[PDB]
């Protein structure tokens, strides 16, 4: 089933990336940035511009041709909303192992159709849409997150937010713990990867010794993750989990920026997510400024620091 | 976005959904002629505003009530004369009320049975779902709590479409029987196709019911739309009535800024919605009352910071501003100079607390400290929240 593709989330120094929407404004800017970070960006697609060159790299008309000529195992999508679902489906049909869709604004109905296809295959793992991407610090960065604030380390981070994730990254770098893998699953209600998908990877990754889960109002993924942690993060070799849930002060029935951040029909509030996670052993940081210090203290309790 | 009763009722009717026959009038004479054209035995006149509580509202003409029933078209015109052009005040409007430019003149239908029927995308099953209950005419959340055995769901496959078997089963669980079950099933099918055609996030019919004369009717409905689909729903979004929105939110939307007003006095804005919510929260955790949510979006663009200040320096309840920009690669000295530029040109009069993260932060803080303006820098988000809270009485 589609869950078999979870391992594709763990990008590494061998991941080769093509950019869908390569020649556009943001595809160009973040491709330039990726090449400076040393990212193995090997080409990109723009329909009708195959055979051209861009940033010294080949441009292709299709994902299929780009993949055959470059050997790419991942794609990142900077395609405008009207066409981005088609871009995702193209990558799925081409069996790209990992697809990261940055695009914000895809119609929800488009994404329901995309998920229909996604869930009936397992060659391709989708992160997003409306997300910042994934980063294995020092090995592979796919997306728009600032690489310089990350430091390879032992906290796995999964988040529905963009810049709020960088706050958690900054704090865990500052306290000296660093990050094993950071996954921005994005702010849309219908997407390709949830918290559980990443938690499974984190719990089975020896380099991941603790976890930060960043969530917010809307949906039930945080509550689902709490149940998963009750069942699978309870035996010996459990891992400390810290969380922050945005939107304690959010009014009901309003979209709080992200398409998926809304309290509807009395469901989706932050308080209930905080209590669910607490009941699963998660240390919920009430303040977003204290994610690093909270997880550090959990390492201290378990004598997981070098001075022990 | 928001639709008047007559706009959603027309959208429904134009797509085969059965609603009460109606016309819209913007003069008293048009209301009289519309009432004649209904050729109905009982007529309902309803002022068109978005706020609730029309039935018990009062017009500044002195007329009590925004919903009136009569058999006489002449009475429809006379009452409409005392509605149109006047302001209607209800328990859910500001004290000035809402100007009424249009009234609906519709056939008044009796309701023999009431049920609840809604269509939305199921965030846990990844497809459209029908949500129905035979317990109609009440808040569905209450029904779920009191009687969860009376909530029925049918998951629909986006590519298969709704099946007759699904429509019939829901109709039966809603309590329709005999030919009215077949009618209700057909109406459910039409509502499902409507939901997909218009990129709704929800189509909620309450009451979905029957008349004594044996017709299945959607008596009242609420439609929520996916903002992401505006580019392929221009005609529907052109109907968006913004006249009852908070004015600052309307001004914000003009510039692709997502502003949500709150009941507080410490304003804030941030690049990123998660962090924007988190900034509101941390103000609250440290003893303050956030005045708004404001997400500048991605990329720290000086124009977005400028417009953000333009929005907030307008609101008289703002007593302080917390700016939180986690800019990664952008040069914070450029952002800092843009902030002082905006504060001078827009005449900032309230204490400002700025948390900048990114490159060149030290010079950025120097710029803010030397600007001669009431600006304080913060070393992290907790420091910023405490400073903001302490800047107000
Ligand atoms: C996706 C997004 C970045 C695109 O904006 P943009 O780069 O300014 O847009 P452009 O029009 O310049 O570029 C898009 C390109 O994709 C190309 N394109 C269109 N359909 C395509 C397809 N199916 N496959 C590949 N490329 C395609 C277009 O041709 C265009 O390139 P061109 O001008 O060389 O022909 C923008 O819509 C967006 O979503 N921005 C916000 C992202 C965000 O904040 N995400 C959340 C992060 S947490």
């Amino acid at each position: 089933s589609y869950t078999a593709s979870r391992q594709h989330l763990y990008v590494d120094k061998n991941t080769k990336i093509i950019c869908q929407g390569f020649t556009g404004k943001q595809g160009t800017f973040h491709s330039q940035q990726a090449l400076e970070y040393g990212t193995k960006l090997v080409g990109g697609t723009t329909p009708g511009k195959g055979g051209q060159t861009h940033l010294g790299l080949p441009v292709f008309n299709t994902v299929k041709e780009a993949k055959e000529q470059t050997g790419a195992t991942a794609s990142v999508i900077y395609v405008p909303p009207p066409f981005a679902a088609a871009a995702i489906n193209e990558a799925i049909e081409a069996e790209i192992p990992l697809v990261v869709c940055i695009t914000q604004g895809i119609p929800q109905q488009d994404m329901v159709r995309v998920k229909h296809k996604l869930l009936r295959q397992e060659k391709t793992r989708l992160i997003g849409p409306n997300c910042p991407g994934v980063i294995n610090p020092g090995e592979c960065k796919i997306g728009i997150m600032p690489g310089h604030i990350h430091k390879k380390g032992r906290i796995g981070i999964v988040s529905r937010s963009g810049t709020l994730t960088y706050e958690a990254v900054h704090q865990t770098t500052q306290v000296g713990l660093g990050q094993s893998l950071c996954v921005g699953i994005g702010g849309d209600p219908f997407n390709g990867t949830d918290f559980i998908d990443c938690l499974e990877i984190f719990l089975n990754d020896s380099a991941t010794e603790g976890i930060i889960l960043i969530g917010e109002i809307g949906g039930n993924a945080e509550e689902n993750a709490a149940e998963f942690l009750k069942q699978h993060n309870s035996g010996p070799n459990s891992k400390p989990v810290v969380s922050f849930i945005a939107g304690l002060t959010a009014p009901p029935g309003r979209r709080m920026g992200h398409a998926g951040a809304i309290i509807a029909g009395g469901k989706g509030g932050a308080k209930e997510k905080i209590s669910a996670l607490q009941s699963a052993g998660v240390v919920v940081s009430m303040s977003p400024a204290q994610l690093g210090t909270t997880i550090y203290k959990e390492f201290e309790k378990r004598k997981m620091l070098e001075h022990h | 976005m928001n639709l008047q009763e007559y706009q959603s009722k027309k959208l429904m009717s134009d797509n085969g959904v059965r609603v009460q026959r109606f016309f819209v009038a913007d003069t008293a004479n048009e209301a009289l002629e519309a009432a004649k054209r209904l050729n109905a035995k009982e007529i309902v006149l309803k002022a068109q505003i978005l706020a609730g509580g029309r039935g018990k509202g009062v017009f500044n003409s002195g007329l009590k009530g925004g919903v009136h029933l009569t058999k006489d078209p002449n009475v429809v015109g006379q009452l409409a004369k005392q509605m149109i052009g006047y302001n209607l005040a209800t328990k859910q409007t500001p004290k000035e009320g809402v100007k009424v430019n249009k009234v609906m003149v519709a056939e008044a239908l009796d309701i023999s049975r009431e049920t609840y029927l809604a269509i939305l995308m199921d965030r846990s099953c990844n497809g459209p779902v029908l949500v129905g209950s035979p317990q109609g005419g009440v808040d569905i959340e209450e029904v779920a709590a009191s009687n969860p055995e009376l909530i029925f769901k049918e998951q629909i496959d986006i590519f298969e479409g709704i099946k007759d078997s699904q429509a019939q089963r829901m109709a039966e669980n809603l309590g329709f029987v005999g030919p009215l079950k077949s009618q209700a099933a057909d109406q459910i099918t039409k509502l499902y196709n409507l939901f997909l055609k218009i990129d709704a996030t929800q189509v909620e019919v309450n009451p979905f019911g029957e008349t004594p004369e044996g017709q299945v009717v959607c008596f009242d409905a609420k439609i929520n739309f996916d903002d992401n689909a505006e580019f392929r729903q221009k005609d529907i979004f052109a109907m968006d009535d913004k006249s009852e929105n908070e004015p600052i939110e309307n001004e914000a939307a003009k510039y692709d800024l997502k502003y949500i007003g709150l009941d507080g006095n410490i304003a804030c804005f941030v690049n990123g919605a998660g962090l924007a919510m988190a900034t509101c929260d941390i103000i609250f955790l440290n003893g303050g009352k956030p005045a708004n949510f404001l997400d500048l979006g991605g990329g720290v663009k000086e124009a977005q910071v400028y417009q953000a200040f333009k929005l907030l320096t307008a609101d008289p309840k703002v007593e302080a501003i917390l700016v939180n920009i986690f800019g990664g690669i952008v040069n914070c000295a450029i952002i800092a100079n843009g902030i002082t530029k905006a504060c001078r040109e827009l005449e900032l009069k309230v204490p400002l607390v700025v948390r900048l993260e990114g490159t060149n932060v030290q010079e950025a803080q120097k710029i803010l400290n030397n600007s001669g303006l009431p600006i304080t820098s913060a070393i992290d988000l907790e420091d910023a929240a405490k400073k903001a809270v302490a800047s107000v009485a």
